[PDB]
């Protein structure tokens, strides 16, 4: 007994996405969707049994029994479909054998972006020099440190709601003293127009 | 609705006297599911008596089989007992 | 092969006398039982011993799970019945699901549900509704009607996992339920003539009476066909005879392709 | 309330016992006790059908369980392995012998099992106030908060604005760093923005708080470092905005 969904998915903000997954079961007596944003419970979205599509809002699933085939399509993404989605299958003792879950991911839709890295204040408390590399476009990729003293966060999406204004954002830090802000984020491919204000 | 069990005895095979055979009691189209039944040799209960599971027929009755191992003679006559909440009385079903 | 069929009983007693069970059920290839479960020994156990030598522990062990609770379940829906129909004492409820696999390869599938041995509701898969029989159960159809997955559930497994099921079953008790035992078919006097058949199986079987080569069912008086107690069945059929004219009569036996004609001389 | 089981978290040395609590009261008549692990699906350790009966799932090795009621279904380690770290989901259905009903789960528990607690640390937390380039630049204003060399990833981060916490604004990184990617038992570190308008952060009478709770030792926990016990308790810092 088997059952199989992709690892990750990305897609854009406002897109389509088709998250598939495919089963081998001792018998069949329905298919589940669930819904587990990250940190937190999976919630149940769909149940198939029969062959065919069925609607839930902005979200669609489909069965194909003969194919041992379902896929869940959710339209018109959101940043808060940000989630992994869970297969799961009721075989012939009605016992649910789990998919190991697709991490969805939004790239959200910047309008506006102006790239740059700026340098934080430091503080009293710490021996640390932070660096904010943010409203960079979401086809940037923020790669890791290759420096062991060198610390970088991924990319993180943040929303201003009251302004209806979305940016990306990852952070460097290092106490090291030839760590820069000008050199931070030197292992990662970043605009060419960033902005670096004078030191 | 309640309905009166149908009462069949008989042997397993054609009965030929002096030859070993099984006498059966056939109990079905029941309802409710409580049943005593008992087979008679001249009238008196037979000890080593067996009996199928209860079993359910598709239009919600049931029915069960009582029997017992016995060699037929020419004197000896044997019965079926029945009692049921359809039965003012037990009733007597004899071999023939 | 021939016609086969599938069925799960389940048999809940509101109020049971002392030592009986409050819920059975009992599972039919045929009329073969293969499955038993009860409130007393709480466990899932073959009745065939094909069954038994088939079915590893994991397969008795997790559906004596599920029929733990089956059990519970129907003890809810059974309380519910007697309190709607406002009825005092014990009272019965019944469910019976399984599926047939036709000679020419068709299927058929049914569930229903019983109120002391009357049909209560009826469940229909094609247009994936429940018929009710009064207004306790149109009540209870409602209810079931709302949560449209569980009909397509239903169907699902009607239609596909019960046939499956079946052809497993099959296969396993093949040596039992595909064989055939032709009878042993005599006829005498005692006036009406007996036409006696013993020792087939399966047990369907057709015995009817022809008079100069017509069959009139009105005349004739059609025992039941009944267990032998070795695995084989027994039928007759009797007719009476007419001393005011002369005519040929025949018993005519009808078994697993095979027909057969015993005239009496 | 649906499925509230607990605790949230929990650290526990080898050979430790510990009761996972799930209680529902939704009137369901089956639960249910899941692992979840990286890369693998959900795994069923016992399930109780209805009440009055339990039975093993696929790994029941190393756990036992209660239905104490139609209720409350509790989980048992009674000698806690490393094995065992993992994250623990009760759920609950109408039923278990039917086609389409679903499961509904409680909150998860966090459980580390480790074979010394010597590699337990707290958080170290520090706020880092806005750039005035990107104030001048965009009029918006990015404070970070950091939390480093905590161990095991049991925190919960949380900003608060002149004494209420608030959401908006706000990115937490989903998933800590590894400060040594290599070291099995590496500390961590989490970062956490809040961006707010250059007006906002330009008022001195505003004041910013991050703070983080960590879910360590408890009184009956053994210690014997030299450094301080690493017990659950909240980390903060704080800025103001500057005028
Ligand atoms: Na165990």
């Amino acid at each position: 007994q088997n059952i199989d969904q992709p690892t990750e998915m990305t897609a854009t903000e406002g897109a389509i996405v088709q998250i598939n997954c495919t089963y081998q079961t001792s018998g069949f007596n329905g298919l589940f969707w669930y819904q587990q944003h990250a940190g937190e419970a999976p919630t149940f979205l769909s149940y198939n049994v029969l062959d065919g599509l069925e609607e839930k809002g902005r979200f669609s699933s489909f069965l194909s029994r003969s194919k041992g085939y379902s896929y869940l399509l959710l339209k018109e993404l959101q940043m808060k479909d940000s989630a992994s989605y869970l297969c799961a299958v009721k075989d012939s003792n009605y016992q649910l054998i789990w998919g190991a879950g697709t991490k969805l991911i939004i790239k959200p839709d910047i309008q506006n972006p102006d790239p740059a890295v700026y340098q934080l204040r430091d503080s009293k408390s710490s021996d640390k020099s932070v660096c904010l590399f943010t409203d960079f476009d979401s086809q940037t990729n923020v790669s890791q440190s290759k420096d062991s003293d060198v610390y970088i966060t991924d990319k993180c999406v943040l929303d201003m709601r009251s302004m209806d204004f979305k940016s990306n954002s990852a952070v460097a830090w290092s106490n090291k003293s030839d760590f820069a802000c000008a050199n931070a984020f030197n292992n990662s491919i970043i605009p060419e127009d960033t902005f670096f204000p004078s030191p | 609705i309640q309905r009166t069990p149908k009462i069949q005895v008989y042997s397993r095979h054609p009965a030929e006297n002096g030859k070993s055979n099984f006498l059966n009691c056939y109990v079905s189209g029941f309802h409710p599911s409580d049943i005593e039944v008992d087979l008679l040799k001249n009238g008196e209960r037979i000890e080593k008596v067996e009996h199928s599971d209860l079993s359910f027929s598709k239009d919600w009755s049931f029915y069960l089989l009582y029997y017992t191992e016995f060699t037929p003679t020419e004197k000896d006559e044997y019965a079926c007992r029945v009692n049921h909440v359809t039965l003012s009385q037990p009733k007597i079903v004899k071999w023939d | 092969m021939r016609t086969h069929s599938l069925r799960y009983f389940r048999l809940g007693v509101s109020d049971p006398i002392h030592g009986v069970p409050e819920f059975i059920s009992v599972g039919y290839v045929d009329s073969h039982p293969i499955t038993t479960y009860d409130s007393v020994t709480r466990q899932k156990e073959p009745r065939a011993p094909w069954m038994a030598e088939n079915l590893a522990p994991d397969h008795w062990e997790r559906y004596t799970q599920l029929l733990r609770g089956w059990q519970q379940m129907f003890k809810v829906e059974l309380k519910r019945l007697q309190r709607h129909y406002n009825h005092s004492g014990s009272h019965t409820y019944q469910r019976m699901i399984g599926c047939e696999l036709l000679e020419d390869g068709s299927t058929t599938g049914f569930l229903q549900y019983a109120y002391d041995g009357q049909d209560f509701l009826i469940f229909n898969k094609d247009t994936l509704s429940w018929l009710a029989v009064d207004n306790v159960a149109h009540t209870i159809k409602q209810a079931w009607e709302a949560n449209q997955h569980e009909l397509l559930y239903q169907k699902n497994w009607l239609e596909e996992e019960c046939i499956a099921w079946l052809k497993r079953f099959l296969e396993y008790g093949k040596d039992t339920l595909q064989r055939t035992e032709p009878p042993l078919v005599r006829v005498n006097r005692k006036t009406a003539l007996f036409c006696k058949a013993h020792g087939f199986y399966p047990p369907e079987i057709y015995m009817t009476w022809m008079k100069n080569g017509e069959e009139i069912v009105q005349e004739i008086d059609y025992g039941d066909i009944l267990p032998s107690g070795d695995g084989t069945y027994q039928a007759w059929a009797s007719i009476e005879l007419d001393p005011q004219s002369s005519n040929l009569y025949s018993c005519h036996v009808e078994h697993s392709g095979v027909h057969m004609v015993l005239q009496v001389p | 309330a649906g499925v509230t089981q607990t605790p949230k978290f929990q650290v526990l040395k080898t050979g430790q016992s510990m009761t996972l609590q799930c209680a529902q009261d939704m009137n369901h008549n089956s639960m249910y006790w899941y692992r979840q692990d990286p890369g693998m699906g959900l795994r069923l350790i016992y399930y109780s059908a209805s009440e009055g009966t339990t039975d093993k799932g696929e790994v029941p090795n190393g756990y036992n369980v209660s239905r104490l009621n139609k209720r409350e279904f509790s989980l048992r380690l009674e000698s806690a392995a490393p094995s065992q770290t993992s994250v623990y989901f009760c759920a609950s259905s109408v039923w278990t012998g039917e086609g389409s009903g679903e499961l509904f789960f409680g909150e998860g528990s966090r459980l580390t099992v480790l074979e010394d607690l010597k590699n337990v640390f707290p958080p170290e937390v520090a706020v880092f106030e806005p750039s005035e380039a990107e104030i001048s630049h965009t009029q918006k204003a990015t404070l970070v908060c950091l939390a480093t060399g905590f161990y095991p990833d049991h925190v919960e981060l949380s900003w608060w604005v002149n004494g209420k916490e608030v959401h908006s604004g706000v990115c937490t990184d989903p998933q800590p760093l590894k400060e040594q990617p290599a070291l099995n038992d590496s500390r961590y570190a989490l970062s956490s923005r809040l961006r707010v308008s250059a007006t906002f952060w330009q008022n001195p009478r505003n004041h910013f708080r991050c703070q983080v709770q960590f879910y360590g030792l408890s009184e009956n926990d053994e210690w014997t470092q030299d450094r301080a016990k690493p017990v659950t308790q909240i980390v903060s810092a704080e800025a103001w905005g500057r005028a």
